[PDB]
């Protein structure tokens, strides 16, 4: 059977950064024909595969990570950054293996009245590690002072909304982001 | 606290941008439409964002900025750390923004008739403006010039004097001198050793640039002068004072319109590409796309495509109310636009250029945290927009862009011609401009007493302007707030430190771009060099002071007025040996009333 690639790509709601999702790919037999035969992708960059010797490969499972971030922090989601996302959203391995995969969604993504929907954490005590993820809305303490459940002077809440504007640049437009993890079922 | 603030500031890096965006789209849908549905999300919205910095204010003022070690988090505090308006009572504040709209209105709104035609009524714009500048009647332009001065200046007088003292009161209260040295903080640089800058060094600086100013000044004076009588005759002395009204607009800030009346050889061929561009089948977007080719050449990049679709660069073409003065947007978020109506005349062709090089300022410090996204002074941003087009005015640009004819031949009487042209408007300004602070510097210091304004007011204008009024006035009349920057609140030195700041940059891209001739025959296309030269100090915005970004360009950690006096070299000695039969120079004391 064909692996479900379309559930995750052409999927009508994306999650945010803070909150990715992880779907594991099992026995199935993929098509990374659609991957690139398509000009809808912005970046398509793989690490520690080619996007072409993939097709004859097989993997033990495949998890495919899919959020939403700025134009600018695209850049975060590669193997040794150090930004706001690398570090407090979504971190890669050293050794990462596979291809990320970000595309424009201006038009979905944005809407004229501020879409606020999709968030990030800021703050954050210490770094992530490579595929970790924190959920956790807890008022981030800054200083020595106990917040005490109620934020204000050096007690902020840790996740911040985007705020995608239509008329924004490029480097403030929503976008979505897939990131093809391999593992070592999945064949060509 | 230094990783205590670090966070604080991200707090508000985060937060800023977006209520900032909020408000700079809302104040743009104001000057794109003009509703009064859209004037008030224009309050909505800047309330907002006036009140979200009152938060954030007083919160880093918590923030000792003496515990902070790593300086680029220093300077973000102190920006933060403002009290503003609001150390004033609701009460004061609201008066003073009360006198504040109100002079803004009777400024825009004040209109004089004629008493030989009752029915005939004109305001600044374009109806006095328009004889300011064109006419040759003496008593038209004593009209136009004494009833702006006697109808909206004098409701104008009781109004700024109360806004003298409540504008000291706010800079008092937050240790400074007065308003005055409030204006003047803006250069101040305190904390980098080799960079620092005082608020009291700028009285120093602006003085001593301006005395190596005078001879050039006296000599263009007793030139205009000289010219001014031929078409003025028995009304000016030539030994005396130039009036007032007769310098080219209301107040005498930019003699350019005198240039039919001072061409230096009126019998050779004027470069005015108005004509050529209308025959060419030439629109507002054929300008801003040659403009774009220009930052273009030198590594710069290009224009986002927001801008191309959102920006106002032409007339309102349908049914709304606009604003045309030309501005230059930078709401944030990677939105970049220009308001400009935009047309096809040669004025217009030069000004495309200087407001997309704000933009290109803009687009080149968006990667320093918001409050760094600025110019390094008040001076820096107009002088980046004056350098391009000063280099997109050359003959060897016009002529390679296609507007003027290939066969133009470029004698020397034709750069005399253009040197005295850029001089009505760049070298006459500059008395003008520092007579003006220099006035409002005293007022607010405390050295020119209410019952002197007015006296003190035309006693400089003769000594340092050599500029005498045509009629008398007393203490009633307020002509210095008959100007725009005066009654809307505005400093006015930046326009001092920008034309100084301009010839050090272009004299330092040329020598980037390797220019060889004249420095007014400079044009820094194609030189990647002196692109890359500039990038590096457009970058910076407001993180390294300005003494430093200065620095990164032109070598120098401070204003330089050399630069400015080779650009008119080849016109300051064609002006003495034109005035070897002339007086240069003026007496304070000839008046046309006496
Ligand atoms: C550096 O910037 C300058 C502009 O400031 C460029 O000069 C102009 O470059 C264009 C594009 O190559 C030339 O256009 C072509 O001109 C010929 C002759 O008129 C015409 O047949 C073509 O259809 C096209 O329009 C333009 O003439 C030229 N301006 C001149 C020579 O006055 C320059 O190319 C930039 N780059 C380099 C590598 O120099
Ligand atoms: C101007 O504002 C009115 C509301 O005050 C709005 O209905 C109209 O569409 C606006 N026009 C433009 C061109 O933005
Ligand atoms: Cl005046
Ligand atoms: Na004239
Ligand atoms: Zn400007």
């Amino acid at each position: 059977n064909l692996c479900p690639f379309g559930e995750v790509f052409n999927a009508t709601k994306f999650p945010s950064v803070y909150a990715w999702e992880r779907k594991k790919i099992s026995n199935c037999v993929a098509d990374y024909s659609v991957l690139y035969n398509s000009t809808f992708f912005s970046t398509f960059k793989c690490y520690g595969v080619s996007a072409t010797k993939l097709n004859d490969l097989c993997f033990s499972n495949v998890y495919a990570d899919s959020f939403v971030v700025k134009g600018d922090d695209v850049r975060q989601i590669a193997p040794g950054q150090t930004g706001v996302i690398a570090d407090y959203n979504y971190k890669l391995p050293d050794d990462f293996m596979g291809c990320v995969l970000a595309w424009n969604t201006r038009n979905i993504d944005a809407t004229s009245t501020g879409n606020y929907n999709y968030k990030y954490r800021l703050f954050r005590k210490s770094n992530l590690k490579p595929f970790e993820r924190d959920i956790s809305t807890e008022i981030y303490q800054a200083g020595s002072t106990p917040c005490n459940g109620v934020e204000g002077f050096n007690c902020y809440f840790p996740l911040k909304s985007y705020g995608f504007h239509p008329t924004n640049g490029v480097g403030y437009q929503p976008y979505r982001v897939v990131v093809l993890s391999f593992e070592l079922t999945v064949c060509g | 606290t230094e990783e205590n603030a670090k966070t604080f500031l991200n707090n508000f890096n985060q937060e800023a941008e977006d209520l900032s965006y909020q408000s700079s789209l809302a104040s743009w849908n104001y000057n794109t439409n003009i509703t009064e549905e859209n004037v008030q999300n224009m309050n909505n919205a800047g309330d907002k964002w006036s009140a979200f910095l009152k938060e954030q204010s007083k919160t880093a003022q918590s923030f000792s900025l003496q515990e902070i070690q790593t300086p680029i988090i220093k300077r973000q505090l102190q920006a933060l750390q403002q009290n503003g308006s609001s150390v004033l009572s609701e009460d004061k504040s609201k008066r003073l923004n009360t006198i504040l709209n109100t002079m803004s209105t009777i400024y825009s709104t004040g209109k004089v008739c004629n008493p030989d035609n009752p029915q005939e009524c004109l305001l600044l714009e374009p109806g006095l403006n328009e004889i300011m500048a064109n006419s040759l009647d003496y008593n038209e332009r004593l009209w136009a010039w004494e009833s702006w001065r006697s109808e909206v200046g004098k409701q104008l007088r009781p109004l700024y004097e109360e806004y003298v003292v409540l504008k000291n009161e706010m800079a008092r209260a937050n240790h400074y001198e007065d308003y005055g040295d409030y204006w003047r903080g803006d250069y101040e640089v305190n904390g980098v050793d080799g960079y620092d800058y005082s608020r009291g060094q700028l009285i120093e600086d602006v003085e001593h640039t301006f005395e190596e100013i005078k001879p050039l000044y006296e000599h263009l004076h007793a030139y205009v002068r000289a010219k001014l009588m031929n078409a003025y005759p028995s009304y000016i002395s030539p030994i005396g004072c130039l009036p007032a009204h007769l310098l080219g607009d209301m107040w005498g800030r930019f003699w350019t319109n005198l240039y039919s009346l001072t061409v230096p050889f009126g019998q050779k061929p004027n470069i005015d590409v108005t004509d050529a561009m209308v025959d060419q089948a030439w629109d507002a977007q054929r300008i801003f796309k040659e403009a774009e080719k220009f930052f273009v050449s030198v590594g710069l990049p290009h224009m986002t495509q927001g801008f191309w679709a959102n920006s106002m660069l032409t007339e309102p073409a349908d049914g709304r109310k606009v604003v045309c003065h030309p501005t230059a947007w930078d709401l944030g978020h990677g939105d970049f636009r220009i308001k400009m109506c935009t047309k096809v005349t040669m004025d217009d062709f030069l000004t495309a250029h200087h407001e997309m090089g704000h933009i290109q300022y803009d687009m080149a410090y968006a990667a320093q945290p918001f409050l760094l996204r600025n110019g390094a002074n008040e001076g820096f941003h107009e002088a980046v927009g004056e350098i391009m087009s000063l280099s997109a005015a050359t003959p060897k640009h016009l002529k390679s862009i296609g507007l003027l004819s290939p066969d133009f031949q470029e004698d020397n009487e034709t750069e005399i011609n253009f040197l005295l042209k850029q001089a009505l408007t760049i070298v006459g300004t500059l008395p003008f401009t520092y007579m003006l602070e220099k006035w409002r510097w005293m007022v607010f210091k405390g050295e020119i007493p209410k019952d002197q304004w007015m006296k003190k007011w035309w006693e400089m204008k003769r000594e340092i302007v050599g500029v005498v009024e045509p009629v008398p006035h007393d203490e009633t009349y307020c002509d210095p707030a008959s100007l725009f920057h005066v009654s809307n609140d505005y400093s006015f030195i930046r326009y001092y430190t920008r034309t100084l700041y301009q010839f050090q940059f272009q004299e330092a891209l040329c020598q980037a771009a390797k220019h060889e001739g004249p420095l007014h025959k400079c044009d820094i296309s194609n030189s990647t060099e002196a692109g890359q030269k500039l990038f590096n100090m457009l970058r910076l915005g407001k993180s390294e002071p300005w003494t430093l970004a200065l620095e990164n360009v032109v070598g120098a950690k401070n204003m330089n007025v050399r630069p400015l006096l080779n650009y008119f070299e080849p016109l300051f000695t064609w002006l003495k040996d034109q005035n070897k039969n002339s007086f240069v120079g003026w007496s304070t004391d000839w008046s046309p009333y006496a």
